[PDB]
């Protein structure tokens, strides 16, 4: 629908990024819910390079759990 | 004296406004912020509020002028 | 004598005060700063302080009518 | 300061109650499209990578 | 484009093409002219391959389909002129991916 | 509470959210019956 | 024109009763003395009754000044009513409407009264900011073209006139201020200074020999380059550094 509202705030993430992280002492972090319709460039490395997704459990990982709740 | 007073306000331009929260306790409350960069929106309004039409909120202790039960949130 | 002149200019504007944000420095003692009213202008500033340790991030106090910073 | 003096596109100051351009300051640019990447130095180079 | 000595551009096909309305014609036609006051100049046509540092590889109908247009444009400027500076760069894997036209 | 020109501090109050009535409309838990369209019970005492 | 006199001791007086005012209008009574119509002397002054709403025309309360004044008066200090101040704070040194009307009823009782104004919230710059007032009252306002001038004065009264706000020093007050710092207690504070210095130099020294070690390999490197702003405070730094350790030399 629209993708200039949104872009003078997209601009400055780049820019922070950049401005920092040669003394690093902070962490950023992202979380998505609809990671389809990122940015090509907010993947470009030297700005993200660790994507964890979430897995199915394993039978011990199940267990481990149950034992803890009863 | 306080007839005439009143009637000058009256004539146009004028500003007709909005009471959003009749409660006459609690005073103070926030509108407007400074800047730099990153970008979430807020707003507030307590005591009684009138919202005025360029975007303004105002704090008024109530008169008897027009009653405040008669008016309404 | 020379002491005495540099007592008056500390004074001259005093609080209030607005806020506005410096863009940068276009040349000694000019500026263009932009106001978080979002109305930028290109200003003066007096001799006082440091102008190359001033932050281009740092918000700045300028007055109102006459829009130095202070 | 004189016309042939300006080049398009300078950010400029002009006065509030005078309306004259009072300096000229330095040159700016525009992104209209909604990514601008552009490199004239590269990330690569003959033993960027082998083979 | 480093070692040619001059600008590597890349744009990025569908990044051209808006909902608002107008703006997306305007826009394919409008990047020549300014090419050709940066001359000499690269034109990657972006996504329709890439390493992986910018999203989608392949694409046809709008990274062809923008990229085709550039080859008419092309076209014209060959019999109105006759040394070129302007390059374009085409990358892909898929042989599928290209037209009867292309 | 801050004034219109002189920008002082004429007072301090606690911090809490204004109270709504503007988004709080108000319908009376018995302005019915639960044996009205009761009948509809089973239900009721499941989410009770 | 006219050249009130205000007192030594009687500027300090208006300017913290008027402070606590902040940001409200406070007005009192001033007392002193007329020669001619040329000189007023204030030697005194008193606050009335506050307001939260503003001063008013009305807002004078007989039995106050009255009672006020037998008291001073008994203290063997009596004197008349000289004028009046009020306050703008902030509000344009300009009087208002509401201010002139006040400022004829006064005017009415007396023969010439004078409006001292003080803005206390701009005092803070910290040197003074006074102002006096009166009318339009021609005799000396009538001292573009010369027929115009002199009935144009006349026609119109009540307009706004400032003057001349000014002071007379008095010997005794004087001297009694250069004793207020000193570079009774201030014997001992002075023998105290010498020796508490001494047994923190252990620590001093430490942060004094810290500070320079940093500083060297700066100047170096912006030796290359041009100058900026952090070599030269670098630079300043150091020398007062060394100021400082002379005093500690001293005071054995």
């Amino acid at each position: 629908g629209a993708d200039r509202e949104v872009q003078r705030i997209l601009l400055e993430l780049l820019n922070q990024m950049d401005g920092f992280d040669q003394n690093v002492n902070v962490k950023v972090i992202m979380a998505t819910n609809r990671a389809d319709t990122l940015d090509p460039a907010l993947l470009r490395p030297g700005r993200l390079d660790r994507k964890i997704e979430f897995p199915l459990p394993d039978r011990r990982q199940k267990r481990l759990i149950f034992s803890t709740i009863t | 004296e306080n007839s005439e007073k009143i009637k000058v306000n009256k004539t146009l331009p004028y500003l007709v406004s909005n009471v959003i929260e009749l409660l006459d306790v609690d005073p103070n409350d926030q509108e407007e912020d400074g800047a730099n960069i990153d970008l979430d929106s807020q707003r507030k309004g307590k005591c009684a509020v009138i919202k005025t039409s360029t975007r303004q909120t105002y704090f008024l202790p109530v008169i008897g002028l027009v009653d405040a039960e008669k008016l309404k949130p | 004598e020379f002491l005495h002149a540099q007592e008056e200019v500390k004074r001259i504007q005093s609080i209030p005060l607005v806020i506005g944000q410096f863009l940068e420095a276009v040349d000694q003692n000019t500026a263009i700063v932009g106001s978080t009213t979002g109305s930028n202008y290109y200003v003066r500033i007096l001799s006082t302080i440091d102008r190359e340790l001033l932050k281009p991030n740092a918000s700045v106090a300028l007055h109102k009518h006459s829009n130095a910073l202070v | 300061i004189d016309i042939n003096d300006v080049t398009p596109n300078c950010r400029v100051a002009l006065r509030n109650d005078s309306y004259t351009l009072h300096k000229i300051l330095p040159n700016k640019v525009d992104p209209l499209v909604s990514l601008m990447m552009v490199e004239k130095v590269p990330d690569s180079t003959y033993e960027m990578i082998g083979g | 484009a480093h070692h040619t000595d001059c600008t590597f551009i890349r744009v990025s096909g569908s990044e051209l093409v808006q909902k608002f309305i107008g703006e997306g014609a305007r826009m394919v036609r409008e990047l020549f002219v300014m090419a050709r006051e940066h001359a000499p100049s690269i034109i990657f046509m972006d996504e329709i391959d890439s390493i992986g540092s910018s999203r989608l590889e392949g694409g046809s109908g709008g990274d062809s389909e923008v990229q085709r247009t550039m080859l008419e444009l092309l076209n014209q400027l060959d019999g109105f002129e006759a040394t070129k500076n302007i390059k374009v760069i085409m990358a892909t894997n898929r042989i599928d991916i290209l037209d009867s036209a292309l | 509470a801050l004034d219109m020109t002189t920008l002082t501090i004429m007072r301090y109050l606690p911090r809490e959210v204004d109270p709504l009535v503007y988004n709080m409309s108000h319908e009376d838990p018995g302005n019915v019956s639960y044996s009205e369209i009761g009948g509809l019970s089973e239900q009721i005492r499941e989410l009770r | 024109a006219e050249q009130v006199y205000i007192s030594s001791l009687a500027l300090l007086k208006m300017l913290k009763h008027g402070r606590a005012g902040v940001p409200m209008e406070v007005m009192g009574l001033m007392l002193g003395e007329f020669v001619d119509d040329y000189t007023v002397r204030v030697i005194d002054v008193f606050a009335m009754p506050q307001s939260g709403t503003g001063v008013s025309v009305e807002a004078v309360d007989p039995v106050f000044q009255a009672k006020m004044l037998d008291m001073l008066k008994q203290t063997g200090r009596p004197e008349m009513v000289v004028g009046w101040y009020h306050s703008h704070p902030g509000f344009g040194c300009w009087l208002s409407g509401v201010d002139i009307n006040t400022q004829q009823s006064f005017e009415a009782l007396s023969e010439r009264a004078v409006a001292v104004v003080v803005d206390p919230i701009q005092s803070v710059k910290g040197k003074v900011v006074i102002d006096a007032f009166r009318l339009i009252n021609a005799n000396m306002m009538v001292l573009l073209n010369k027929p115009s001038i002199q009935a144009l004065i006349h026609g119109l009264n009540r307009h706004y006139y400032s003057i001349t706000i000014n002071y007379r020093k008095n010997e005794l007050e004087q001297k009694m201020l250069l004793n207020l710092h000193k570079k009774y207690s201030e014997h001992c504070k002075h023998n105290e200074s010498v020796v508490k210095e001494m047994l923190e130099l252990a620590k001093n020294y430490n942060k004094a020999v810290e500070e320079e070690d940093k500083m060297t390999p700066e100047q170096l490197a912006i030796k290359n380059v041009g100058k900026q702003d952090p070599k030269r405070h670098l630079e300043e730094h150091v020398d007062v550094l060394m100021t400082s350790n002379i005093v500690q030399c001293l005071a054995a």
